[PDB]
C-alpha cells in the first residue's frame, strides 16, 4: 500500500478536462474509415471562404433583398452604404464569419470585404470604399471618408473588388461581442464618379457584398453563442 | 556571500557618505563606509520576497450565496438567489488588492479554489447533499435567466460540478487582452464626455455564475460560495507607492471624504523618543 | 501512459496542425494566380 | 572640466543649456526607442515625423508662491496643441512617444525652497466625491494649463489634496517613481528622459494619458528679506522617438 | 488497480501549498508579452530606493509639513529631533520601507538614514546624527549621544548626508511589530556647532529625511498587514 | 512531472534570483561613483 | 548683471514665411536656445541658413 494525500478539487467534474476512461465496450472493432472529400481540421480553415452579407438590412422580414445593395444612375458625390465593424453583431452577425466569431471571446486579424457588381455589361461606375480606423466618427461625406484606408474601384471586366480592413489596433485582441474600448472602425462606400447605364436600360443595379477573414486572423477563448437557445428538450 | 566586510579607520579625501539626493539616486552606502566593521556572511537568499512568492498564495477574492428552494412562483430567479453570479474582478475584496496595486501592470495565470458550505437556518430534518455548478460566462455569451435555462447546458463554456462542503479547483491561463493586466489606467474607453474613467472600462472580464443542480427538498438550504485566487507564473512591472487611504470602489482610486489622518501623531515633541 | 487497453479510452487527440483551406477557398479547375487577371 | 552641473540637450531645431543641473534621470534606466517588429501588432507602416515633432515645446509658466500646493500635467495631453506634434496626434488612430522633460526654476543664494519633479506611469486620479464617482474627461485633459492642486474642487474633477498624490497614496512615497528635486541651494533644473511605458505596443493618444509629470513644492519657498515673494517655474518638454499610425479623418474630442 | 492508503490531511485546502491543476481553458493562447521598462523581481529590490519620512509627526491632520524637520539659527548644543527605531511603527510606518516590512514578521540588516539640507546656499551648519544601540535610553544631551554611532555632518555643496544604522544585535532577527527584547535603539540629531543664516535672510530652514534598507537586509515569514482593512466587500 | 497539457496548469514558478535594484535606485544618466563628489 | 543674480532667457530665430513672433509660445516653435545665465557669461546662438534660393540680397 503506497501512501497518498488527496488535494482540493478531488471528485470534481470539469467539462473541459481531458483524461482516460474505461471503455464500456471492451474489444469492439469500429467500422473501417473510407475516404470522404471535404475534411475540416480547423474552424480557421472555413472562415476564409467568403459568404454574402445582408448589408441592406432595412427590410422588415428576412428577404433575398437585404443581400442587395442598390446603386442609382447619375448620382455624384453621394454615399452608397455605411456600417460599423462589430463583426459579432448587426450585418455581420448571420454570416459564416459572424457566426463562428460568436463561438469565441476574442478575435484579432485582417478582414477581407469584397463587392461583386451585377449591372449590365455596357454600364460603368467608379466607387470608393473607405475603412475608418477607431477614433473618428463614421465619415459623413467622401472628403472625410477618403482620408482613411480606401480603394477607388473601377467597374470593369473584372467583376469583384477585394478590400482588406488591415488590422489597425493598439490592443492586440478585440472582443467579438461589441465593446467600446475594443471597437474597430467603420466601413463606408461613395460614388467616385457615378454609375452610368447604357441606352435602353433602366432602374437600379445592385452590388453583392461578401466577408471572409484573412490568413492573419486569430480567434480565442471559446464560449457559448447567443445565436441559439431553447425552452424544452426536443423529442423525436 | 559577505553581508559585511572587515573595514578599519579611514582618513580620506574620498567621502562616500556625502551625496546630492536631488539627483534622484539612492547611493548604495553600507555600514562599512562609516564605522569599522568585521566580516559577517548573509546566510540568506531573499527567496520569500520573490514576487512569485508574494502573490503566490490563495487569497479570498469573493463570497456570494445562492439557495436551494422551490422556484415555483418565483418571477426572478436571479433575484431569489436561485442562482447568482459574479462580475469577475479581483479588486472587490481589499487584502489582496493592496498587494497587487504595489505594481502598475501584472501578468499571471490564476488558480481558483471554490469552497461551498451549507447552512440550514430554520428547522430541517436533515442536511441534503447538493451539487453546485459554477460556470464561466464570458462577455457576449447568453447570460442565464432561470436556474435551469438552456444556458446551463454549457456546451462550449467551461463548467465544474462539485459537492457543497467540498472544494473545486482548476486554473485559467492569463486571459488579458493586452500583454499585462493594468492595475491602473489613466484613460477612457473612448473620447466621450461622460464615459466612465478607470479600469472598470478596461477590466470587464465577464462574470462567473453559480447554481445548485439539485431540485428542492422540503426545507430551504443556504449555500455560501467563497472563491480563492492564487497567482502562478507572476510578472510585475513598475512599482508604485503603497495604498494609504481606505478604498471605496472596485476600480477607482477614490478614497472616502473626511477620512482620518493616516500618519500617527507623536505623543510628545519632534524631540521625543 | 495509457492505463487502459482500448483506444477509445485514451484522452483527446492533439492538434491536427493540418490546415489547408484551399479545398474550400479555391476549388477551381484551372488555377488562378493572384495578380493575374481573373478572366482572360 | 565636464561637470554633472552644465548640460546641453539639442533635439530637433531646439537647444537647452543648463549651468546648474543635478545629473538627469532616465526612467527605469531605459532610453526612448522605436517600436520593434517583434513587438508590433497593427500591420500599418508607421509615420516618424522626426525633427518636426521631436523638438522642445515650452509650456506656459507657473508662479511658485508661498501658498502653492503643486501642479500636475498629463502626457501626451500637455502637448495636444504644440505645432505638428499635436496635429499628428488628432489625425492618427494610434501614436507612441517618449519625452525629455526639463523643469526650470532659478533663484539666488539667499532663497530656500525645494520642488519634487516626478513622473508617474499610469496616474489614475481619484474623484473628491468618494464612492465610485468618476472623473470626467475634460478634468483629466487640462492641456498645457495642467491641473493646479491649489485650485478648488470642481464637479466631475479629481481631488487635489497633495499629501495623497490625487489617489490615496502618501506624498512621501512618490520617490519610488523616477524623480529629481530642484533645491534652490543646489539645483536650478530637473531633467527626466521618459521611455514609452504601456501594456500595449501603441495606443490612442487621446483616450489615454500614459504619464503625469508633477512638480510639488515640499520645502516652502522662502525669499530673502523684502524680496518679491515668488519665483516662476517653467516646464519645457520634447517628444522623442515619436511614431504615429492609422491615419484618417481627425479625432473630435469632448469640450 | 494499484493499492493506496490516504494520510491525515487528505482533502484539506492550505492557501500556501503549490500544486498542478487542470486548465479550464484547454488550448488557449495568451497574448504575446511585449517589453515594458520597470520589471520588479524581489521586494528586496524596491526597499533600497529611499523615500521621505514624516519625521515631524507633531501635527494634527496629515500635512506636507510633517516631512519637514525645522532648524533654528543660532542655537548651540541643542537637539534637532529624536525617534526610536521601530521600523514597523511610528514615523517609519507609512514609508515604503515601513510599509513593506509590515508584510513580514522578522527583519534583520542595516538601514540607511540620510538628511538633505534645504537652507539658503550662503548659510552653514554642523549637525551630529547619533545611533544609540539597544540597551541604553534615548540620549538626553549630545554628550550622551556622541558616545554611540554618530557622524558629524558639515553642510556644504554636497547637500545630503547618508548615515547607516549598522546592524547591532545579539539575536539575528528582530520582530517588525514593536517588541522589547527585540528592540533596535534610538536615533537623535543635535547642533554640533549651529545653523548660521546669511544677512537679509530669516526664519527656519528645513531638512528633508529619507529611509531605505542596505543590501544587507533580510525580511522573512510573510503575514498580513495591519495597514489595511475593510467592513463590506466593495462593488463597482 | 507535469500531469497536464497546458502551461497554466503547472505549479508556481521558482525564484527569479534576478534582483537588480539599479533601475530603481540609480536611474541617473551620467554614472555616479560612491566616494567621488556628487556634483562636480 | 551682478554675479549673485540669475536668469533664464530664450532666443528664437523665426525662418522666413511667418510673422515676427508675438509671444514666447509663438517664438518657441522655431529655432531657439534656452540660455541659463551662469559662470559662462556668453551664449552663442547660430541662425542656421534656412532658405529656398541659395543667395539673398544684402539690400
Ligand atoms: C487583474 C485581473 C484579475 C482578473 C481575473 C482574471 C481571470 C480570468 C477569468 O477567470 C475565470 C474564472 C473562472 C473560470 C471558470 N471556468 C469554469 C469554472 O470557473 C474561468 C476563468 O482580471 N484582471
Amino acid at each position: 500500500g503506497l501512501p497518498t494525500t488527496t488535494l482540493p478539487g478531488s471528485g470534481q467534474f470539469l467539462t473541459t478536462d481531458d483524461r482516460q476512461s474505461p471503455s464500456a465496450l471492451p474489444n469492439y472493432e469500429p467500422t473501417p474509415r473510407i475516404h470522404i472529400p471535404g475534411k475540416v481540421h480547423n474552424l480557421l480553415e472555413i472562415i476564409q471562404v467568403d459568404t454574402l452579407i445582408p448589408m441592406n438590412n432595412t427590410h422588415t422580414k428576412d428577404e433575398v433583398n437585404s443581400y442587395l445593395i442598390p446603386l442609382n444612375a447619375n448620382r455624384q458625390n453621394e454615399q452608397v452604404f455605411g456600417t460599423n465593424l462589430f463583426i459579432g453583431d448587426g450585418v455581420f452577425k448571420t454570416t459564416l464569419l459572424g457566426e463562428i466569431v460568436q463561438y469565441y471571446t476574442h478575435w484579432s486579424g485582417s478582414l477581407r470585404f469584397s463587392l461583386m457588381y451585377t449591372g449590365p455589361a455596357l454600364s460603368s461606375a467608379k466607387l470608393i470604399l473607405a475603412y475608418t480606423p477607431p477614433g473618428a466618427r463614421g465619415p459623413q461625406d467622401r472628403r472625410e471618408a477618403m482620408l482613411g484606408t480606401h480603394v477607388v474601384w473601377d467597374i470593369g471586366l473584372q467583376s469583384t473588388i477585394v478590400m482588406t480592413i488591415p488590422w489597425t489596433s493598439g490592443v492586440q485582441f478585440r472582443y467579438t461581442d461589441p465593446d467600446t474600448y475594443t471597437s474597430a472602425g467603420f466601413l463606408s462606400c461613395w460614388y467616385q464618379t457615378s454609375l452610368i447605364l447604357p441606352p435602353e436600360t433602366t432602374g437600379q443595379v445592385y452590388l453583392l457584398s461578401f466577408i471572409s477573414a484573412c490568413p492573419d486572423f486569430k480567434l480565442r477563448l471559446m464560449k457559448d453563442t447567443q445565436t441559439i437557445s431553447q425552452t424544452v428538450a426536443l423529442t423525436e | 556571500t559577505v553581508a559585511s566586510i572587515s573595514s578599519g579607520p579611514k582618513h580620506t579625501q574620498k567621502v562616500p557618505i556625502l551625496t546630492a539626493n536631488e539627483t534622484g539616486a539612492t547611493m548604495p552606502v553600507l555600514p562599512s563606509d562609516s564605522i569599522e566593521t568585521r566580516t559577517t556572511y548573509m546566510h540568506f537568499n531573499g527567496s520569500e520576497t520573490d514576487v512569485e512568492c508574494f502573490l503566490g498564495r490563495a487569497a479570498c477574492v469573493h463570497v456570494t450565496e445562492i439557495q436551494n428552494k422551490d422556484a415555483t412562483g418565483i418571477d426572478n430567479h436571479r433575484e431569489a438567489k436561485l442562482f447568482n453570479d459574479w462580475k469577475i474582478n479581483l479588486s472587490s475584496l481589499v487584502q489582496l488588492r493592496k498587494k497587487l496595486e504595489l505594481f502598475t501592470y501584472v501578468r499571471f495565470d490564476s488558480e481558483y479554489t471554490i469552497l461551498a458550505t451549507a447552512s440550514q437556518p430554520d428547522s430541517a430534518n436533515y442536511s441534503s447533499n447538493l451539487v453546485v455548478q459554477a460556470m464561466y460566462v464570458p462577455p457576449g455569451a447568453p447570460n442565464p435567466k432561470e436556474w435551469d435555462d438552456y444556458t446551463w447546458q454549457s456546451a462550449s463554456n467551461p463548467s465544474v460540478f462539485f459537492k457543497v462542503g467540498d472544494t473545486s479547483r482548476f486554473s485559467v491561463p492569463y486571459v488579458g487582452l493586452a500583454s499585462a493586466y493594468n492595475c491602473f489606467y489613466d484613460g477612457y474607453s473612448h473620447d466621450d464626455a461622460e464615459t466612465q474613467y478607470g479600469i472598470t472600462v478596461l477590466a470587464h472580464m465577464g462574470s462567473m455564475a453559480f447554481r445548485i443542480v439539485n431540485e428542492h427538498d422540503e426545507h430551504k438550504t443556504l449555500v455560501k460560495i467563497r472563491v480563492y485566487h492564487r497567482a502562478k507564473h507572476v510578472e510585475a512591472w513598475i512599482p508604485r507607492a503603497p495604498r494609504a487611504l481606505p478604498y471605496t470602489s472596485i476600480g477607482r482610486t477614490n478614497y472616502p471624504k473626511n477620512t482620518e489622518p493616516v500618519i500617527k501623531k507623536r505623543k510628545g515633541d519632534i524631540k521625543s523618543y | 501512459i495509457n492505463y487502459y487497453k482500448d483506444a477509445a479510452s485514451t484522452s483527446s487527440a492533439g492538434q491536427s496542425l493540418s490546415m489547408d483551406p484551399s479545398k474550400f477557398t479555391e476549388p477551381v479547375k484551372d488555377l488562378m494566380l493572384k495578380g493575374a487577371p481573373a478572366l482572360n | 572640466g565636464y561637470s554633472d552641473r552644465v548640460q546641453q540637450i539639442t533635439l530637433g531645431n531646439s537647444t537647452i543649456t543648463t549651468q546648474e543641473a543635478a545629473n538627469a534621470v532616465v526612467c527605469y534606466a531605459e532610453w526612448p526607442e522605436y517600436l520593434p517588429d517583434v513587438d508590433a501588432s497593427d500591420v500599418n507602416k508607421t509615420s516618424k515625423p522626426d525633427t518636426s515633432v521631436c523638438r522642445f515645446y515650452t509650456l506656459d509658466s507657473k508662479t511658485w508662491t508661498t501658498g502653492s500646493k503643486g501642479w500636475c500635467w498629463k502626457l501626451p495631453d500637455a502637448l495636444k496643441d504644440m505645432g505638428v506634434f499635436g496635429q499628428n496626434m488628432f489625425f492618427h488612430s494610434l501614436g507612441r512617444s517618449g519625452y525629455t522633460v526639463h523643469v526650470q526654476c532659478n533663484a539666488t543664494k539667499f532663497h530656500s525652497g525645494c520642488l519634487l519633479v516626478v513622473v508617474i506611469p499610469e496616474h489614475q486620479l481619484a474623484s473628491h466625491e468618494g464612492g465610485n464617482v468618476s472623473v470626467k474627461y475634460t478634468f483629466t485633459h487640462p492641456g498645457e494649463r495642467g491641473i493646479d492642486l491649489s485650485s478648488a474642487n470642481e464637479v466631475g474633477g479629481p481631488v487635489k489634496d497633495v499629501l495623497y498624490n490625487m489617489n490615496g497614496t502618501l506624498l512621501g512615497n512618490l520617490l519610488i517613481f523616477p524623480h529629481q528635486f530642484i533645491n534652490l541651494r543646489t539645483n536650478n533644473t530637473a531633467t527626466i528622459v521618459i521611455p514609452y511605458i504601456n501594456s500595449v505596443p501603441i495606443d490612442s493618444m487621446t483616450r489615454h494619458n500614459n504619464v503625469s509629470l508633477m512638480v510639488i513644492p515640499i520645502a516652502p519657498l522662502t525669499v530673502p528679506t523684502g524680496a518679491t515673494p515668488s519665483l516662476p517655474i517653467t516646464v519645457t518638454i520634447a517628444p522623442m522617438c515619436t511614431e504615429f499610425s492609422g491615419i484618417r479623418s481627425k479625432s473630435i474630442v469632448p469640450q
